[PDB]
């Protein structure tokens, strides 16, 4: 649970770069596939 | 035989069409997981 985003999966260190107001990223077909950790502010991919 | 190679190197629409059709259907299947059909939300956790 990332401040509201509830899900399941493996979390992994990312190498994408959000814009500094975007929280999570979505795929085509609209599924959450990246998040940003609120405390440390790093992007993490979400694989099933 | 040397001209087939130019005309292709420079036409496979019947093969492209069946790929496109299948992808367009698989995307429509997933995009339906976000409709209510007359419910309060689209999420079972809601
Ligand atoms: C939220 O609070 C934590 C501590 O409660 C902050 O963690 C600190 O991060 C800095 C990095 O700039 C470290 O130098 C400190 O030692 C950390 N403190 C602790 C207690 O670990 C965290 O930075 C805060 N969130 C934000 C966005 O700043």
């Amino acid at each position: 649970n990332f401040n509201g985003l509830t899900g399941t999966g493996v979390l992994t260190e990312s190498n994408k770069k959000f814009l500094p107001f975007q929280q999570f990223g979505r795929d085509i077909a609209d599924t959450t596939d990246a998040v940003r950790d609120p405390q440390t502010l790093e992007i993490l991919d979400i694989t099933p | 035989i040397g001209k087939i190679q130019d005309s292709l190197s420079s036409a496979l629409g019947k093969l492209q069409d069946v790929v496109n059709h299948n992808a367009q259907a698989l995307n429509t299947l997933v995009k339906q997981l976000s409709s209510k059909f007359g419910a309060i939300s689209s999420v079972l956790n809601d």
